[PDB]
């Protein structure tokens, strides 16, 4: 190669955006992907331009509270359809019995509780 | 007359070698050897 | 380390890292009774 | 010419800005730089392209990144880098060392003291070189004080503050200083280390602070040494009255904890208004218990124990001091923020510091120095000595010496002057400063950060002087300010015949708060060969946050009632994530003071600087290697050479807009 001396704009996934924007990118140039406010980045996330005018993309996704398991025996407080970050929920069962384990549950980042206890147990009896 | 197409070649890198009056870069082992070190001129002379 | 009677230290090396424990076994014909482990103390001594 | 300026050590997964400069021509030609691995032939990490024009004055800088494209496994994972330049007039290649050292790990624990069967709330702060969150996976390992590992835990970071599950103390704990290390667990470097001791913090009744009048006992303090013992409560109020029992002792080393002791006192003093002071003479102790009475014989620590009991109620608190050794040699001297180099004709400031035996500055000690200004060609003369005192608040003595233009090197012997320090037992440290050249050209930047340290937002002027250049007509001025091993900005100015020295204005930014460095290099056109001269000086400024995060409770009162509902208001400049931690003031055991949780965010961040020293040095290669850079040019090369109440509480992470307030 003479004793020394393109890929189009790559598409971005949902809730994501590319750090560098351009019409044509040279072969071998790498781009960095970012996520909007309220979402987290999981993946490489770098996409690489190949010699075949294609973009090599790894297993990358753009991820970010909801109602609990809602057992017929348990009661949530407060009872709201959507939960915001920073609020706590007091779950308990009917009278004469007390919830086993942690009494208060806190809303995490998103789709995240500290314990989940999906249909595990509320209370047998506390004698 | 001609039209320049390719850029002109720059001078070769004189790496860690004391340059002479002409441009022959030689090793620093000959510094202050009391003889014709550069072998072309006595430019350097190393205040020897 | 200096092994007990009958010696037979496995995976013999020149220097052992701090916190690494090496198990010692009894030489034939004998049998290991008790707690057979030598753990490297922070200083140059051994637990024994 | 084609001067390429690049950092000495590149960081993997980081934006490393690579600048290039051209000597100038009527034609505008493009340039291209790429990042290739050890195979020349055949691999390429990334390829950047720049554009040159008369508007940019034929200089440009493009950011480059090093991504995990390295070969998996192998005998060596790095194969650091090969750097090439693709330009119409020039093309050259050079290898450069790199390191996976990118980012920082700040492990924040809720408590320095833990009891058996207690939860361990800990969070790790992941960061990049550009101070970004840099969301990355992180593993956390625990090491027993005996040296054995305990447990490992991994967790993915989504917010930026790595939340970890509460660890549990085993049924059979091992008392001592534990160890906490954190790694990114796949391919990274810069392992963080945190320490915490497991002990019994059940109840400290009142903090007992031992503040002696003097740090270490000297000759004047041998006959009479007065020490102040003050005990104060944890709620900012002093102790009214308490009986204080003083116990003295002599220890050979800090490692030996048990030593014989008097056996003479047993001095009983009364605490008044939270402060007590007693006079203790060393002559009686060295005569009675030491078995030999002479200050030359005993060179070993002095252990003092203090037991304070309250006369109005049954309570006891103890404190201790490691030791005070009687040393014949006085305190040692060292230089800080002082380049050991010379600039001819320009006054060279000298900043020396005096430290005690154990890593602590000393104040109020007069010091003087003797200097000999030598000529480049022939005999020399003795420079007039100067004497000054060191301040207790600053801790560094200031000196200024003006030298002629024909001086090459200087040697200064800084010695201490005190009425008690004799001439035989004196502290003297000799040093040598070497000036900067084949083309006889020099360069200098002034004011040596003695402003003192500046803030962000105000413009600063710096005077440069091309003394004795190769030619009176200089093409342009080139200067580059760097920080954290990266080039944040590149400057450029023009040279006119209006004056001999020109002042350049450099705007300061928020990204340069911890530290910075600037280098000014100018190229000349020789009739046969070219030669460029550079120079650099440290840049110390203040520490101002970019987010401007301040915490303040809505109720404003000196004292709060127990159980009172309080509200905390956060105020930030931009959107940021907060990590609150309500740590008690009594959790700090004696433990040699239990210094602080972190106390260091910029001081530990300063480790990102590749080069060492303040600045200045030998020819361009040596000074660029000392500043942390590696240059590429035609002229010169670079040689590598249960309630109530347990602690702690309020372990939460919340999103904070410009103004956020929570209630608890």
């Amino acid at each position: 190669l003479l004793e020394p001396h393109f890929c189009p704009s790559p598409p971005a996934l949902k809730d994501g955006f590319v750090q560098d924007e351009g019409t044509m990118f040279p072969v071998g140039k790498n781009v960095v992907y970012t996520c909007n406010e309220g979402y987290s980045l999981i993946g490489n996330p770098v996409a690489r331009c190949g010699e075949d005018l294609r973009w090599l993309v790894g297993e990358m996704h753009c991820q970010k509270c909801v109602l609990p398991v809602l057992m017929d025996g348990i009661q949530s407080h407060p009872q709201k359809p959507f939960y915001t970050v920073g609020e706590k929920v007091t779950v308990s069962c009917s009278g004469g019995m007390s919830l086993e384990g942690p009494s208060a549950f806190l809303c995490g980042s998103s789709l995240k509780w500290s314990p989940e206890m999906k249909n595990a147990r509320c209370v047998q009896k506390e004698n | 007359s001609c039209e320049p197409t390719r850029g002109c070649p720059t001078e070769e890198g004189c790496g860690e070698r004391f340059r002479c009056f002409s441009g022959q870069c030689i090793s620093k082992s000959l510094v202050c050897n009391g003889d014709s070190d550069c072998d072309e001129d006595s430019a350097d002379e190393d205040r020897c | 380390p200096v092994p007990p009677e009958n010696g037979f230290i496995r995976n013999e090396k020149q220097l052992y890292l701090v916190g690494e424990d090496v198990e010692i076994s009894c030489l034939t014909g004998f049998e290991t009774v008790g707690y057979q482990y030598f753990r490297c103390l922070p200083d140059g001594t051994w637990r024994q | 010419t084609y001067v390429i300026s690049a950092p000495k050590i590149f960081r993997v997964g980081a934006s490393e800005n690579i600048v290039i400069q051209v000597y100038g021509y009527t034609e505008a030609f493009d340039a291209t730089i790429s990042i290739k691995s050890y195979p020349d032939k055949k691999f390429s990490y990334s390829s950047g392209h720049v554009h040159l024009s008369s508007e940019n004055k034929f200089q440009n800088s493009a950011i480059l990144t090093i991504q995990p494209k390295q070969l998996p496994g192998g005998q060596n994972p790095v194969s650091y880098v090969y750097l090439e330049v693709v330009s119409k007039h020039f093309s050259k290649s050079k290898r450069m060392p790199i390191t996976y050292d990118n980012g920082f790990l700040f492990i924040h624990t809720d408590k320095p003291v833990y009891t058996p069967d207690q939860s361990v709330k800990v969070r790790v702060y992941s960061l990049n070189d550009d101070l970004k969150p840099a969301k990355r996976e992180t593993v956390l390992t625990f090491i027993d004080p005996e040296g054995s590992e305990v447990d490992m835990v991994e967790e993915i970071d989504h917010i930026g503050i790595i939340s970890f599950p509460d660890f549990k103390i085993p049924s059979n704990p091992r008392y001592g200083m534990w160890t906490i290390k954190a790694k990114y667990k796949e391919d990274f470097s810069t392992t963080g280390t945190a320490y915490f001791e497991v002990k019994e913090y059940v109840l400290p009744h009142f903090s007992v602070s031992i503040e002696p009048e003097y740090n270490f006992i000297g000759y004047k303090n041998f006959k009479n040494f007065e020490i102040t013992i003050k005990a104060r409560y944890f709620y900012n109020k002093v102790v009214t009255e308490a009986d204080v029992y003083i116990t003295f002792g002599i220890r050979e080393d800090l490692k030996d904890d048990q030593k014989e002791m008097m056996q003479t006192a047993m001095q009983n003093t009364m605490l008044i208004n939270g402060i007590a002071q007693v006079t203790f003479d060393s002559e009686t102790a060295v005569k009675e218990l030491s078995y030999y009475s002479l200050e030359d014989l005993n060179n070993k620590y002095l252990y003092i124990a203090v037991t304070v009991i309250e006369s109005t109620g049954g309570f006891s608190e103890e404190a201790e001091i490691p030791g005070i050794k009687y040393v014949l040699s006085p305190y040692k001297l060292n230089l800080v923020a002082t380049p050991l180099f010379l600039k001819p004709g320009i006054p060279y400031p000298i900043k020396v510091q005096v430290k005690d035996s154990l890593d602590q500055l000393v104040g109020g000690v007069p010091v003087t120095l003797n200097a000999q200004t030598i000529d480049v060609n022939q005999e020399t003369s003795d420079l007039d000595p100067s004497k000054s005192v060191t301040r207790v608040d600053d801790g560094v003595a200031s000196f200024v010496l003006n030298l002629p233009s024909g001086v090459t090197v200087l040697e200064f012997n800084v010695k201490t002057d005190a009425p008690d320090l004799p001439e035989e037992n004196q502290a003297r440290e000799g040093y040598r400063a070497i000036a900067y050249s084949l083309s006889q050209s020099y360069l200098y930047i002034d004011w040596t950060d003695n402003h003192k340290a500046l803030l962000v937002g105000e413009h600063l002027n710096i005077i440069v002087t091309p003394k004795s250049p190769y030619i009176d007509k200089i093409t342009h001025y080139n200067y580059l300010i760097l920080s954290k091993g990266k080039i944040i900005h590149f400057g450029t100015r023009e040279k006119f015949s209006d004056a001999s020295y020109q002042s350049i204005n450099i705007p300061v930014t928020q990204n340069m708060v911890p530290s910075s460095r600037l280098l000014v290099y100018y190229i000349v056109t020789g009739e046969q060969t070219a030669e460029l001269v550079s120079d650099s000086v440290w840049l110390n400024i203040e520490e101002k946050c970019g987010n401007q995060l301040q915490v303040h409770l809505s109720p404003d009162a000196d004292a709060y009632s127990p159980g009172q509902t309080v509200s905390l208001n956060m105020a930030t400049g931009m959107d940021s994530w907060v990590a609150l931690a309500a740590v008690d003031s009594a959790v700090y055991g004696v433990q040699r003071g239990a210094k602080k949780p972190l106390e260091r965010v910029f001081q530990f961040l300063e480790k990102s600087d590749l080069g060492c020293g303040a600045g200045g040095g030998l020819n361009n290669a040596n000074v660029f290697h000392l500043a942390g850079l590696t240059f590429l040019t035609n002229a010169n090369a670079d040689d590598s050479q249960r309630s109530y109440f347990p602690e702690s509480w309020l372990w939460e992470v919340h999103l904070v807009p410009r103004r956020k307030q929570l209630q608890f």
